[PDB]
This record gives C-alpha cells, structure tokens and sequence, in this order.
C-alpha cells in the first residue's frame, strides 16, 4: 500500500476479467473455483485460465 | 473495435506504465496485431550488452491462441533456431489467456538466463551447453559482439 | 466517481463482508447466488441477508 | 473483542464520516452496546422543529439480533406506544444483519414522515390518523411543542 493512486488501478486490476481484461469478473469456475473472468469470456474456454483445471459448469455471482 | 483490438490497447496501455524490466515493444505501424519488441539482453546472461529485436504476432483471436513471437536479430541459444522460432512452452502448449504479451518477453528474457535440458531445439548447441558451459558461453558472447551489438 | 478517496472507501467497502464488515467476502450462496459474505459469517445464517431467499449451501471463491 | 464489538465500532466509525441526514448516535459510556441517538424532527411530518431522543441497546450476539430502539422522549405517533417502543417491522421480523444502526434511524425517520395503516400499536391514534389528518396532525405539532423542543 503506497499513497495517492494504488490499489484503485491495482484493486480494479484483481477485480476485472482476467482475458477480455475489460468486464468485470462475474463467474465462478465448477469445479476450480475460480472467480476471475466476466460472464462473456467463459464460453470461450475449456480450462480454467489460472489452474489448467477444466471447466466443468459456471456459478453467477450476484454481487447486489 | 474489438475484442482481441480493445485487449491489445490495454496491454500496450499497460506495458508502458509498467514495463517488464529488461525490454519494451509496440505497434509497428497502425496495424495493432503486428508487433515489434526490442529486448535488452539481460545482465548475468551470456547476452548481457548486447540488444535483441523480436517480432511479434498477435492471431485474429488473441487471447486464445498465443501470439507469434521470433527473434529477427542473430542469437546463440539452444532453444531458439538459425531461423528466429523460439522454443518455449508458453509459446505452444502452455499459453494460456489469462498470461500477456509483457509476461512472455518477462520468461523470453528468464530462457536466455536459463536455456533447456529436454526442449533442445538446436542440438548442436545443447551438446556443447550441457558440461561445457566454458565453451558454451564464449561462443554465446561471442555472438553477442558480432550481431547483437 | 469523485477525486481523491472514493471509490477506494466504497471500493473496498463494495468488497467487504456484509455482516462482520470486516473480513472480505468469499462466499457464493446456493442458490441465491449472492457473493455477500466472508467464510467466517455464514454459518450463522439461515437466510441470505440481501434477499431473504433461505441458503441450502455454499460455492467458495478463489481469486487466485 | 469482539465480535459485534469490533462490527459495533466500524458502525460508529462509518455513522461519523456518513451520518444519516436528519440525526446522530453513539456510546453513552464505555459500555459499546447501550446507546443513544438524538434525531432531529424531519421537515414536512408533523414533528419539524422539535428533537427527539432514543435508546439503542445492541445485544450481545448483534448484528444476527435486531438493536433494541425506544424514545425516551414523548411522542405523538400510531405506531409508538406510550411508554417509547417502536413498531417497525426491521425491528422486529424484517430485521437483517446486513443493515446497519445507520440505516434503522433513517426508516424510523421516514416511519415519522408516513405512519402505517395495518400496524396500529395504538390504535387510539391510527383512527383519527385514517380520515382526520387534519386532526391528527394538531396534536401530533401541539406535542412536538410540548415535550419535544
Ligand atoms: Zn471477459
Ligand atoms: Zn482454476
Ligand atoms: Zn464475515
Ligand atoms: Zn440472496
């Protein structure tokens, strides 16, 4: 944690879709537990990007 | 655009407020998916000195196919061949979306410090490299001074 | 979005957990599917606090 | 602590930088979990000018158990009993950990602003309330005189 800006770039940064790297995350991975790409990448993907764990279903969050 | 367009903005976007260390690289012309990288042969590598030049890439569907990237300058390294093709697993099989184009020039850069037992792309380095470092790295700096400086 | 702080305050406080408000959350709920609370606070709760939909389980988070 | 403890602390330290509109609260003594706000008559009810103070008592396992609220002050109003309680329904069946002190004295503001018509604690009141606001709102600002300010 260092003063003016930061995390707010950064904070956003572990907050936004990991590929598209533009929506924010919305997704959680079945069975990896990833929450880390935003409702339209997934589709695109076998693997969870982080671990190589295959995508199996998807869980919504709703941050409301 | 996009999309692959507006994710390529953002990681040269991104690539310049934090660069990785040794390098940069950018669009050559408007063509945002054409891409030349220059890498600064790394301290405490037989390169060190040196400059490299690099071409890359990016497919029509980036970030899901990894991008095209081959050293244009002359290098002597048992994973990269007399041809430009580098031999990394990120490169291949082990891409992933989730990893940029910063990060790829970031482990280009660590290979150079730390070339290959199994991947030997060019053999007739390996051999040499593998308890012959002596010989090796001469050779290595060698062509350092004749092409990439 | 105004200047300095904020959001940063309301950034993490977006991010927080809804009942210690303390601990960050990381707890998806079956069925609901609200993201809402921390590991810690959920068992003590029969109902989603955000809609009173009644919980039957649980999807934690990786943010790996 | 904590644990209501330490959440009780935050509450206070948010109920600083972001105070509900028509009102504050705090600890009396050191003692975290009995407290009092003062509330300050909204404009446009009936209750405009005078101050109102109530009682917080927070139990021991808050926030999974509503805050017990009461006016130590007298008041005019179909759903507050003559001896301070509130009926109001996050007090009692409604009530979720997830909303905060802050935001129960902002529905008990609005409660002064619009009373109820299923809700009658006294029911003495809501029948001159129903048809005879005209009424009802005389002795509702003849006992804000009175008692309030
Ligand atoms: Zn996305
Ligand atoms: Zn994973
Ligand atoms: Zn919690
Ligand atoms: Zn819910």
């Amino acid at each position: 944690d260092l003063p003016v800006e930061e995390q707010l770039r950064r904070l956003q940064e572990e907050r936004t879709c990991k590929v598209c790297m533009d929506k924010e995350v919305s997704i959680v991975f079945i069975p990896c537990g990833h929450l880390v790409v935003c409702k339209d990448c997934a589709p695109s993907l076998r693997k969870c990007p982080i671990c190589r764990s295959t995508i199996k279903g998807t869980v919504r969050t709703f941050l409301s | 655009g996009s999309m692959a367009l507006k994710r390529i903005h953002k990681e040269l976007n991104d690539l310049a407020r934090d660069p990785p260390a040794q390098c940069s690289a950018g669009p050559v012309g408007d063509d945002m998916f054409h891409w030349q990288a220059t890498i600064m042969g790394p301290n405490d590598s037989p390169y060190q000195g040196g400059v490299f030049f690099l071409t890359i890439h990016f497919p029509t569907d980036y970030p899901f196919k990894p991008p095209k990237v081959a050293f244009t300058t002359r290098i002597y390294h048992p994973n990269i061949n007399s041809n430009g093709s580098i031999c990394l697993d990120i490169l291949r099989s082990q891409w992933s979306p989730a990893l940029t184009i910063s990060k790829v020039l970031l482990s280009i850069c660590s290979l150079l410090c730390d070339p290959n037992p199994d991947d030997p792309l060019v053999p007739e380095i390996a051999r040499i490299y593998k308890t012959d470092r002596e010989k090796y790295n001469r050779i290595a700096r060698e062509w350092t001074q004749k092409y990439a400086m």
